[PDB]
Parts: C-alpha cells; structure tokens; sequence
C-alpha cells in the first residue's frame, strides 16, 4: 500500500519521490531509466519505487 | 552461521517485512429449552460465578468491546448469561489467549437462524521481525 | 444501548437491544461499531 | 517480546559509565570499562593510541553484540600509568579532532561562493 | 548451563549442532529443568556437553 | 596543511576528502555521522477517529520517518530542545516535544491525496515545519482518501539518535574509498582471468598512484586520504551533520577525560 518512504537500505526520501515518478515511465516517453532524474545513484532503494505495487487505488474501493 | 541469516536492524526498523495478524473470534447465541435466553449483558459480579482475572472493565454497555481498544493479556471482549439469590448468571464467555496482543479492528453484530444474536470481532496485532523469525 | 453501522449505507440504526438486527431507510442485516473517542496510545515503531 | 528496551542501549541504568582496574598479571597494566557508548570511541584510542611510543598494548574489544560497553587494556611500563596515557592519547584526539573541524568551517563557504552568490 | 540472554529463542553453540543433527531451518529443541538437588547432580557430573 | 578538500556540493549531499588523519577517525567519524546525531522526528501519535485504509499502527510507523526540520537544535532553550528523557519538566511538555497536527477530510468524490504538507506545528519557529524534498510540491505521500474518511491525529516529536530507531539518522549513507589502486593491498581482488583487467578503476581513482613498479610495494605506509561522501536526508541542511559530527564526538573523548583527572 502505496510507496515505502525512505529507502529500505538508506534514509533517501521516496515518499515524495513518485507522485511525480509515475508521470514518466507513463507519461514522458522515457526509460525505467528515467528515475536517475531522480537521484538514484544506488542501488539501493532505487529499486524501491522500482519494484512497487500500488495497492490502494485497487484497495480504495471498496467504500463502506 | 549453517543455515541462518542475520539482518539489518536500520531496515526493519524502516519497514522490512512488517507484517500484520488479524484473528477472528467467532460467537452465535445457542438457545435449547424450553425458552433460555442467553444474551450478551456485561457479566455482573454480583450474581456471577465464575469467571476471575478480567477484566471486563473493557466492555461497553453491550457487553461488547468498542474498537480500537488496546486488548492484550488474558483480557475479556465479549459476555454471556445463562440461568439455572443470587441465582443464577453464569458466564460463557470467550477471553482472549494471551499469547496474542494488540488493538481490534472491527466488530460485526448481526443476526443468525437460528433466531438469535450473532457477534464476530476481529482485532489487529502488528508483527515485526524479531530473531528467530523464518 | 448503543449505536450501530450498517455495511452499506452506514447510516446511524441507533438500535436497541434484544429486537431485530437490520436497518431503518434502506435493507441488509448486519452492521459494525462506531470507532470508540477515544485518544489512543501510539508508538511510531 | 522478548525485546530489550532500545532507550536501555543509550542510557546507564546506574551503571559507571567508566572503570578503571588494573590486571595482575599484567604489572603496571590496567583495563578499562566504558559502557553504553563503543564501536567508535573505541576504535580511535588505538589506531592513534598506540602511536605513542610509551605503550606498549592497547586492548579493545565488545565482550559480545548485545551488551553494549567494551573493554580496554593498556600495559606500560615503565613509568607511568597507565590512566596518564590514555587520557595524554584523549587530548592529543579532541585537540587533533578541531583541526579539521576548523578547516571544515574554513573551506566550505569557501567553494560556496564559486557557485554563484550573491551578497 | 543456562543463563539467561533476552529475543525468543534458544541461543546454542554451533559446534554442538552435530550432535543434534539439526540445522537452524526454525527448528524447535526441548528443555527439561531439573528439580531436586540430587538430579542437578546427576546431570552435571555424568551428562554434560563437555563430559560429552 | 591541510585536512579536507572539498568537490562538488548539492543541497543534500556534501562529497570531500580527508587528508592528514588515520583510519580509525575515518570510520569513527562515519559511524558518528551514521547515528549518533540529534534529530526531530515523531514518536508519538494518539487517534481518535480513523476510517481510513492504512491502520493505525501502520501510520504510526510512517508518520514517524517523515523528516523534520531540526538545524540548531542543541542550543536551548529555543531554536533546540533537550531530549524529553532527561527534562525539567513532568511526562510530555511543549518545552521539551514540538506539537504537530493533522486533520485530514474529505470534501470530494474522486480520490484524495495527502501529502506531508497538510500538518501542522504550533508556530513557535523552532523548527518545527517538516520538509518538502520534493520540487515545489508538499512534501512526501502520507494516506490516500475516497469518501468520508477524516482522520484526526495528534503528533509530538521527541529528540533521538538513530541508535535509538532508525528513525532520527538525517543521514542517508556515506561514500569512502581510500586507496583506490591498490598500495597497501589491503584486499585481495578475485581474477578470474585477468587482475588489473576485471576490476573497474573508480572515478576517485585518478588521484593517485603507484602503477609502474615493482618498488617493490612498500608497508611503512599508512592509509591516509579518505574520499568521503556525506548524504543528508534533507531533514537539517547537508552538514550540518558534518559540522555537529565532531562536536558531539570531542564531547565524547572529553567524557572520558573528566572520569579520570577527577579522582
Ligand atoms: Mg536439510
Ligand atoms: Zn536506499
Ligand atoms: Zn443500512
Ligand atoms: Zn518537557
């Protein structure tokens, strides 16, 4: 359910760091290489918004 | 060493496989006589017998426990009645194993056929990895 | 007696006790419970 | 659950943080208990303690990853201390520690200013 | 010889697994604590990892 | 002499070089920068409704990471407030713990979205006001919303160390490498055909020797020259960190002293 914040392995911040991702590999023609506009050198936790499932928008609707 | 890892406290502490453990408790409301009733009041300890190390200070005025209530211990969450001065309330009540811990999600109250009440809570309790986990 | 929560509309039943679980303005028969206040102790860990 | 309390790792509970006894076995050699602090203090008090040619060991070592303290043993021989040269190490450290502190402080603002201004 | 570490699980000294031919894969092992002063002997002066 | 040469800097990285110095300070001041170095973050937080998705507990846990504001700190009373353990005041007090809020609603029907943004300190400038790594954002993402889902919390940050959670280390990691060819041999590099040929050189590697040579390799030779690279959170200003390093590493060689001239 939505993004980690801070890297598992560092501290790097990534709770700010993907509503503005997703508008690129989906919305700007560049690579999963484009997070490196992010800096994310490492790894590291790069491999954070990387490897992630957004699990809310499809959990979110379930409304009570 | 031989088949064991050890990990990163830093990492853990950020969120590495945190998990979560919901258990449910499941109770109906049985009803043989003749006409025996058996409804969900808070035990009252005057008239009781037997039931000791609650405590049912944790149950509202329905007998029942309002989440997010901090459970833990041996504590008590729902209560039952069934007749036979100061006669005569027993006490069916489900306590809840102390091996487990922490708050209650939700609790759903609806009604079986039966012909009765029929109660279901479901509490919370936040897991972290600890040595010795797999 | 308390108050009650239906599954789908959520409105309040406010309902009392030994009667007939259901609602008020629509249907289903089942129902949840109003989150206690109630200010509780929370660790960040 | 069975989990020591984490505020319990940086905080004595009325433990002395430091102490100083000697050995035997070893003669004019004494060993040093810090607690709740180690794994960097530690380390320096070494690499740099046994750069005085006054002495002639220099322990260190945490007993074991969950309690956390360390010893250090000292040996010298043949004058004095040992308490003296470990604390004569200490000062030679706080005092070689501003050296940098202050060149730190000195070179910043001063690759801060290449990079535009202004003022 | 007991004694005594905190965390849940039973620390033991890895060049004893051998003998109880059982890695760390989330294995269980068992203890027995002894009563009476008379067994406490037996079990230290005849059974002990080291007479072992 | 010097001590430090500074490369490139950002605004949340500080890259550096080491000079005259030994390896143990080396190490010992990237453990300290690592863990031992005062921060704000939060510790504590009471609900009172809350029916959202994310539980509770699962809050807790994430309100916490969200970085905070700090840069003096240990200078009280203001603008830096002693740890709440060991405070002249009773159990939890605004002079010893910044206050934050958060009462988040919902006034449409699509989806909601919010960020670091929506809390709220007290207004006592200390700071105090979280941060906004993001580019002219609001800062990182806390919950997500539907319909009438407020939730109503109550925040108080204390002061901590990353020993302590790794929650307070403003600190991300660090970058060192000294000796980057290979004088003292201090490793052992895996062929597996070919040495010098397998392994790449590092960009800090072109700031140094001893190719050619067949000296042979010498050993009255000391690790000196440390290629540093401190990274910050974005919690307090990138060093900062490095500054408040060694003044609270002196203060814990002094410690020592004082337990020994004394007596
Ligand atoms: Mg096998
Ligand atoms: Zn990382
Ligand atoms: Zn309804
Ligand atoms: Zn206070």
């Amino acid at each position: 359910m939505i993004i980690p914040i801070r890297c598992f392995s560092c501290g790097k911040v990534i709770g700010d760091k993907w509503d503005t991702y997703l508008t690129l590999l989906q919305e700007d023609n560049t690579e999963g290489e484009a997070l490196d506009k992010l800096g994310l050198q490492r790894y590291c936790c790069r491999r954070m918004i990387l490897t992630h499932v957004d699990l809310i928008e499809k959990l979110l609707c379930y409304n009570p | 060493q031989e088949d064991s890892i050890i990990m990163n406290q830093a990492s853990i502490d950020r969120g590495l496989f945190r998990s979560i453990f919901y258990r449910t408790y499941t109770d109906q409301e049985k009803k043989i006589g003749m006409t025996v009733m058996e409804e969900f009041e808070r035990p009252v300890r005057s008239t009781t017998l037997r039931m000791k190390h609650g405590t049912y200070d944790k149950l509202e005025d329905d007998g029942l426990i309002a989440p997010g209530t901090r459970v833990s211990g041996e504590d008590i969450i729902i209560g039952k009645t069934a007749p036979i001065q100061l006669h005569a309330k027993r006490d069916v009540s489900t306590p809840l194993r102390s091996t487990e811990s922490g708050i209650v999600d939700q609790v759903m109250v609806t009604t079986n056929q039966e012909g009765l009440k029929f109660v279901k809570v479901r509490m919370r309790s936040t897991r972290i990895p600890q040595i010795g986990d797999k | 007696t308390m108050i009650y929560l239906c599954a789908d509309c959520g409105a309040r039943n406010t309902i009392q006790a030994k009667e007939v679980i259901r609602c008020r303005e629509c249907g289903h028969r089942v129902m949840y419970k109003m989150r206690t206040k109630r200010m509780v102790q929370f660790e960040a860990r | 659950m069975n989990q020591p309390e984490r505020y319990e790792l940086i905080e004595l509970m009325g433990l002395p943080k430091v102490t100083y006894e000697l050995d035997s076995k070893s003669p004019n050699a004494a060993v040093v208990t810090l607690e709740k602090e180690d794994h960097t203090l530690a380390n320096m008090l070494a690499n740099q303690l046994l750069s005085d040619e006054r002495v002639l060991f220099a322990g260190y070592k945490v007993p074991h990853p969950l309690n956390h303290n360390f010893i250090l043993r000292v040996q010298t021989v043949e004058d004095c201390s040992p308490k003296q040269v470990i604390v004569d190490a200490a000062k030679s450290l706080i005092t070689h520690l501003e050296e940098i502190k202050v060149n730190f402080m000195r070179e910043w603002e001063l690759k801060m200013i290449s990079v535009e201004g202004v003022e | 010889r007991i004694r005594v570490m905190p965390y849940s699980t039973f620390r033991l000294n890895l060049s004893v697994t051998s003998p109880y031919n059982a890695d760390f894969d989330g294995d269980e092992m068992n203890m027995h604590v002894p009563q009476s002063e008379e067994t406490r002997a037996e079990i230290q002066e005849i059974t002990m990892v080291p007479k072992q | 002499e010097t001590h430090i040469t500074i490369r490139n800097i950002s605004k949340n990285s500080v890259d550096f070089v080491l000079t005259n110095t030994s390896l143990a300070v080396a190490n010992s001041l990237r453990r300290v920068v690592l863990a031992e170095i005062p921060t704000v973050a939060i510790d504590l937080v009471e609900i009172n409704v809350n029916t959202s998705v994310m539980p509770d507990e699962f809050l807790a846990h994430r309100l916490g990471m969200i970085p905070l504001d700090s840069s003096n700190i240990d200078e009280p009373p203001p603008v830096g407030l002693e740890y709440t353990r060991n405070c002249d005041c009773d159990q939890y007090c605004p002079k010893c713990s910044v206050e934050l809020f958060l009462n988040a609603k919902c006034t449409g029907e699509g989806t909601m979205e919010i960020y670091a943004r929506d809390l709220v300190v007290s207004s006592n400038s200390s700071l105090g006001h979280p941060i906004l790594a993001d580019p002219k954002s609001r800062g990182p993402l806390i919950c997500k919303l539907r319909k009438e889902q407020e939730i109503s919390l109550r925040c108080i940050a204390k002061k901590g160390i990353a020993k302590e959670h790794a929650k307070w280390s403003p600190t991300s990691a660090v970058a060192f490498e000294y000796d980057p060819w290979n004088k003292l041999q201090h490793t052992d590099y895996w062929f597996e055909n070919d040495a010098d040929a397998e392994w790449p050189k590092s960009k800090n590697a072109d700031w140094e020797e001893p190719p050619r040579e067949g000296e042979p390799f010498n050993f009255q030779e000391e690790p000196r020259r440390f290629y540093m690279d401190v990274e910050s959170v974005g919690s307090i200003p990138p060093n900062e960190i490095m500054v408040q390093g060694l003044r609270i590493l002196q203060e814990k060689l002094a410690v020592l002293v004082r337990d020994l001239d004394e007596e």
